[PDB]
């Protein structure tokens, strides 16, 4: 259910 | 061993633990994530879409976008993978520390993409294109996305014929990558959960 | 609960083994998918490629197949699927009883397909194209059957551009297609993996 | 890694 390790990345620059 | 090029290197001091392995991976592949980021607050509609449906096409996209720009990592003259530091692994060093079917077919692909020969404008938008056509599973305005991919789509195909007059069917060759793009990221994010397990 | 429109009901006997219960299921969808194997005997580059790569598209396009074929038997207005027996569920009964997000997807997926209201000889067509852009990864004469594809894809565009002049549109999104049936299929292979809980 | 693999049995018979 996965290859969210780039949420972060993601979610931090909005 | 860490096979994955975004790595700086597939081996993996034995005396780390995961957590902090998965520290300097990270440290590796996280400036090539923020870089998707800005060049999708540069792709003409993009910014207008909401800021849910951005977040949700980045989370879901990425990696296509990463496997088009990364694309010339795999040479296929040299049958060898450029990792992110710039060393040179070939494919049997990583088949032996367990690479496998993943990485042949990234290899099939970057031929099959380099072979179109495409500038790097047809290939920026390419790769908008491939952006926003990322799975709609968590998409709150579906047509807004499919009114800026089938726009986009339209630019690639007026750009790919006016610079491409011998050979149209460059354009449709294009289209049919988003199937295998998309394959691609299934099975990448299965040899992701694979790694967990 | 077993919530796969395939089967002729999504109710389950509870006093029925697991195996009981599956090959029921079995002897629902197995004539859909005879009927995809009967489907691609009929497409005549198909017959040419080697028996292996003949057996691998099939393994990896029937799903993808049957979503094109099937989309029809997702109701849009009505809010309701048809199971094989020909019997309807309303989605809400069918959320109560187990079904989540593959569910809106495929809804999503058939609205639009249904939308484009395709004559049988253009999804036909169509389906041929989804079943030859079945994922590769296990493929052996890739080029082959990628020219398989090509034939079939210029098939389809002369078609479409003969029964829609004035829409050529259609074309493209009907590629576009190819990605979100490749989505709808790692989804629902991850509800098949999770029928172990 | 389990997929559409019920389905093999269903193909290879007809093959
Ligand atoms: C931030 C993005 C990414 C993360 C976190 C990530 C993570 C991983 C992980 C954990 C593995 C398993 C490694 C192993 O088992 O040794 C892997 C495999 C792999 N990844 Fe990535 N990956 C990313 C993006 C990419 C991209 C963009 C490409 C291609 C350009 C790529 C190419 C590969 C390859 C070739 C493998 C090995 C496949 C095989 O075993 O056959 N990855 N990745
Ligand atoms: C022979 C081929 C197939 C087999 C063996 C199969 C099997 C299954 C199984 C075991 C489930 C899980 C049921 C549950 O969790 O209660 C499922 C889910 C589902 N399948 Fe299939 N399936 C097949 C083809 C298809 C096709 C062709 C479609 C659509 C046209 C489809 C649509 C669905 C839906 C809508 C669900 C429930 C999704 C949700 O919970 O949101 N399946 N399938």
């Amino acid at each position: 259910t996965l290859a969210d390790h780039i949420c972060q990345i993601i979610t931090q620059d909005f | 061993h860490l096979v994955c090029p975004m790595s700086k290197s597939p081996y993996v001091d034995p005396h780390k633990s995961g957590h902090e392995i998965w520290e300097e991976f990270s440290m590796s592949f996280t400036p090539a994530v923020k870089e998707v980021v800005e060049f999708a607050k540069r792709i003409p509609g993009f910014r207008d879409l909401s800021q849910h449906d951005q977040v949700n096409l980045l989370k879901a996209g990425t990696f296509e976008v990463l496997m088009v720009r990364f694309a010339s990592l795999f040479d296929a003259k040299e049958r060898t993978v450029t990792f992110l530091s710039g060393k040179k692994y070939s494919v049997d060093d990583l088949h032996s520390m367990g690479a496998g079917d993943l990485l042949n077919s990234m290899f099939e692909f970057s031929e099959k993409l380099n072979a179109l020969q495409l500038s790097d404008e047809e290939m920026s938008l390419f790769t908008a294109v491939v952006l926003v056509s990322a799975d709609r599973s968590g998409i709150e305005n579906v047509n807004s996305v499919e009114a800026l991919q089938e726009t986009l789509i339209r630019a690639l195909r007026t750009l790919i014929m006016k610079n491409h007059p011998n050979e149209a069917s460059i354009f449709t060759k294009l289209l049919l990558k988003l199937p295998d793009l998309r394959s691609l990221n299934n099975m990448h994010s299965e040899e992701l959960l694979a790694f967990k397990v």
